[PDB]
RNA sequence: CGCUAUUAUUGGGCCUAAAGCGUCCGUAGCCGGGCCCGUAAGUCCCUGGCGAAAUCCCACGGCUCAACCGUGGGGCUUGCUGGGGAUACUGCGGGCCUUGGGACCGGGAGAGGCCGGGGGUACCCCUGGGGUAGGGGUGAAAUCCUAUAAUCCCAGGGGGACCGCCAGUGGCGAAGGCGCCCGGCUGGAACGGGUCCGACGGUGAGGGACGAAGGCCAGGGGAGCGAACCGGAUUAGAUACCCGGGUAGUCCUGGCUGUAAAGGAUGCGGGCUAGGUGUCGGGCGAGCUUCGAGCUCGCCCGGUGCCGGAGGGAAGCCGUUAAGCCCGCCGCC
RNA sequence: GAGCCUGGGCUCCGUGAGGGGGGAGAAGUCGUAACAAGGUAGCCGUAGGGGAACCUACGGCUCGAUC
């Protein structure tokens, strides 16, 4: 994490070069995309569906397995969110800490957490808008995230 | 005030903040002088 | 860190950068506002006239002691009035009052004083007409 | 030669469930609650690092 | 961040020899890299140079053999015509054959004595010496 | 003009010599990871039309040679424009990737911040009881308190600030700075990770946010300490240092000021160039076990220290937590 | 549309009772603040005080010595 801290943490994930998905595969392309809409329907992001198809049910890379991603799965189907999830998260922590500081004016530490988490958001509506996932005009304003949330 | 690190080094000098305190005396007396 | 701005087309900062800095250099700052030619009583010139008033000696600076003899001149171009140095043994003697003189520089760091003399920018020249060279040798005489 | 291509330290296992007997493959890592699809019994529970198995393993991938 | 891997790929093969080793790894590897490498190789700087497979972006293995005394890259990457090398020589090289200009040129990828031979020019990207 | 690498593109410097903004966020601009397709704006080659003469270089010829003049060949005019071709690099456009970055989950660490409740000694005053001649302070004294009973001991009541030992070469935080216990609200980082997105990145003029002490405005409060001031001594003199008192202030609520040896006197990101030995957090592997969220050894990641070979430096010294070699951006001399 | 008159706006220049600092100068006086633990360790920032170098308070640095 270095965006604003400057820490040069190393803590992800080992994939290994893999051309082709492995044998010990109980599953089949079609019964790991009706997995994916089930987990969808259940309420879950795609991180999470993708960390239970990893735990419970033993498949590694459901793009490996499949050919395509989870949130093209969602797409090819009519469940996917209608902005992304990232932002989404980082509008949801924004909401919840103004409210907090309408209560506790005089935190001053968290206020500046507030401040990192809206340029975060400032730099993805930037890249959204770009590539066209937003219209090129979308605003993050917070009075209308509360109901975005 | 610009301040140089120089000036602190009291040889060849008088302490700098005392300096600083008779500048400061000599602007006050100037401006209400003029008029201000 | 690495010296800035090194892109391959960042060449209006490189020569933004260098104007600023070379502000900071005394000779092209004096060169490019005329302060020489604002302070200075020869306007620019090599050489000037002007009318002695008074003569005058100078304490040198110690160690050294000794009195130089000098001359207070009055210029014809401006009216203003400066010190000029008497060299030779018995220049002095040569010079009245009212006479018109020569004046030149005497030769020193960043065009002004010279060696244990204090506060004097300028030399004798001629006087009358006359190079003070010949009146202290002996050779011509003073009209 | 050295740790050039990363490669993962964690492993797919093969285990049995002992009630049911059903067979199952799991992730040696987890972060979720492992459970089995018949009973609804708890196979793995997360920790730190490296899950804590509470059934048998029989084959490692 | 990371913006020219040509650049850091000649530092540690300078450094490396400069303390004697053998064998280096450069980990972002580019087809510029391989063409540069395959001008060091014929003439005779470096020896038996492969390209690994990881799943990223491959990985380069050199050996050396105690002849480089500098090599780098060229920032920025100077425009140059075929009759106005020698200035460049006599800026990067310490005599009038020794060492080479590498050129990325239309044609693709050579020395400086080639391009001449050809009559063309092109963008300076490393010398080495 | 050169000397002057004292203006530095070629080609300089910023720990201690002049010089890193007090710290952070980010606008323009500058710099930007890998593969495929296309384009041909930058870039390169070839050819047509222009860039007056004089002035520059070379040879030959005419003045006794020469300077000069003439005949020819080149160059100069910092370049402009009509066409033909090439496609490595840069740019534009369209598809892919996952290593850089962001998001998410899990068991943990920590004086990070705010709110509320409950406490601990110590100090000052007051009221009762006892007892009676001094206490205090200094280098030595004196002011001062005291027979209207002090100093000292005991029982009580009320007050305001502060959180000892454990406590560290420790930890968290952008910096400033943060230490009694319990509960609630909240910010960030590390580790583990065949989880998600798919270059979303770096720096950052202008601009904004925070920012020790002290000082100002308004409202409260005031134990101890204490600028100013008032006394006593020392002293040649004492507008000081020592002693005895004491106003603002130091605390709370809400605002202003925007400063420090705000110092690692060392701007931020990335890659490479021997390590040894300690310590904090997480993980893994081995042994012990009083079976303990326990003890010991080793390895991986990330923080924080000491030493040091090559190397660097004017030297002091630095040395994978560079003051070394490379790729960038800002500020200053 | 000259030129004259009038009210305007910048700039440079020339003088002023009296006041204010700075720089040089064989050589006038008062003290001795700084360099040694310089005889009360020195220095930064802020505020108050004093013939003058200076003193005190709050917070900071070591570019500070001895056990
Ligand atoms: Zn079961």
């Amino acid at each position: 994490a270095r965006i604003h801290a400057r820490k040069r943490g190393k803590s992800g994930s080992k994939r290994p070069p893999r051309t082709a998905p492995p044998a010990w595969v109980e599953y089949t392309a079609e019964e790991v995309e009706a997995l994916v809409v089930k987990l969808r329907k259940e309420g879950y992001s795609t991180a999470m569906i993708g960390t239970i198809l990893r735990d419970q049910y033993g498949i590694p890379s459901v793009k490996l397995i499949t050919g395509k991603k989870i949130t093209k799965i969602l797409e090819e189907n009519g469940l996917a969110p209608e902005i992304p999830e990232d932002l989404m998260f980082l509008i949801r922590r924004a909401v919840n800490l103004r409210k907090h500081l309408e209560q506790h004016p005089k935190d001053k530490h968290s206020r500046r957490g507030l401040q990192l988490i809206e340029s975060k958001i400032r730099r993805l509506v930037k890249y959204y808008r770009r590539t066209g996932k937003l219209p090129a005009k979308w605003r993050y304003d917070p009075e209308q995230a509360k109901l975005l949330v | 005030m610009k301040r140089r690190p120089r000036k602190w080094k009291k040889k060849g000098r008088m302490r700098w903040k005392w300096i600083k305190k008779r500048i400061r005396r000599l602007k006050r007396q100037r401006r209400k002088e003029r008029g201000l | 860190g690495k010296k800035a701005p090194y892109g391959e087309f960042a060449g209006r900062k490189l020569k933004l950068k260098r104007k600023k800095f070379r502000w900071s250099d005394i000779r092209y700052k004096r060169r490019v506002l005329r302060l020489k030619e604002k302070s200075d009583p020869l306007e620019g010139a090599p050489q000037a006239r002007g009318i002695v008033l008074e003569k005058i000696a100078v304490e040198a600076k110690q160690p050294n002691s000794a009195m130089r003899k000098a001359v207070r001149v009055q210029l014809i171009k401006n009216g203003k009035v400066v010190t000029a140095f008497t060299p030779g043994d018995g220049a002095i003697n040569h010079i009245d009052e009212h006479d018109e003189v020569i004046i030149e520089g005497i030769g020193g760091p960043k065009g002004g004083s010279m060696g244990d003399i204090p506060g004097i920018r300028y030399k004798v020249v001629k006087v009358n007409r006359v190079s003070l060279k010949e009146l202290v040798k002996g050779r011509k005489e003073k009209p | 030669p050295k740790n050039l291509i990363p490669m993962p330290r964690s492993r797919f296992l093969r285990v049995k469930c002992i009630d049911c007997g059903n067979e199952q493959i799991v992730f040696s890592h987890p972060a979720t609650p492992v459970r089995c699809l018949v009973c609804g019994a708890t196979l793995v529970e997360p920790t730190g690092g490296k899950g804590i198995i509470k059934a048998k393993v029989l084959e490692v991938e | 961040t990371l913006l020219d891997p040509l650049a850091n790929a000649l530092s540690h093969i300078t450094n490396s020899e400069r303390v004697g080793k053998k064998e280096v790894y450069i980990k972002p590897a580019s087809k510029l890299i391989g063409e540069v490498l395959r001008v060091m190789l014929e003439n005779g700087y470096i020896g038996e140079f492969e390209l690994i497979d990881d799943g990223r972006a491959g990985i380069y293995r050199v050996q050396l053999i105690g002849k480089i005394n500098k090599a780098g890259a060229i920032k920025p990457r100077f425009p140059v015509k075929a009759r106005d090398y020698e200035k460049w020589e006599k800026r990067f090289l310490p005599a009038f054959e020794f060492g080479i200009l590498i050129v990325s040129t239309s044609q693709g990828v050579m020395t400086h004595k080639e391009a001449l031979e050809k009559g063309i020019g092109g963008r300076l990207i490393a010398y080495v010496y």
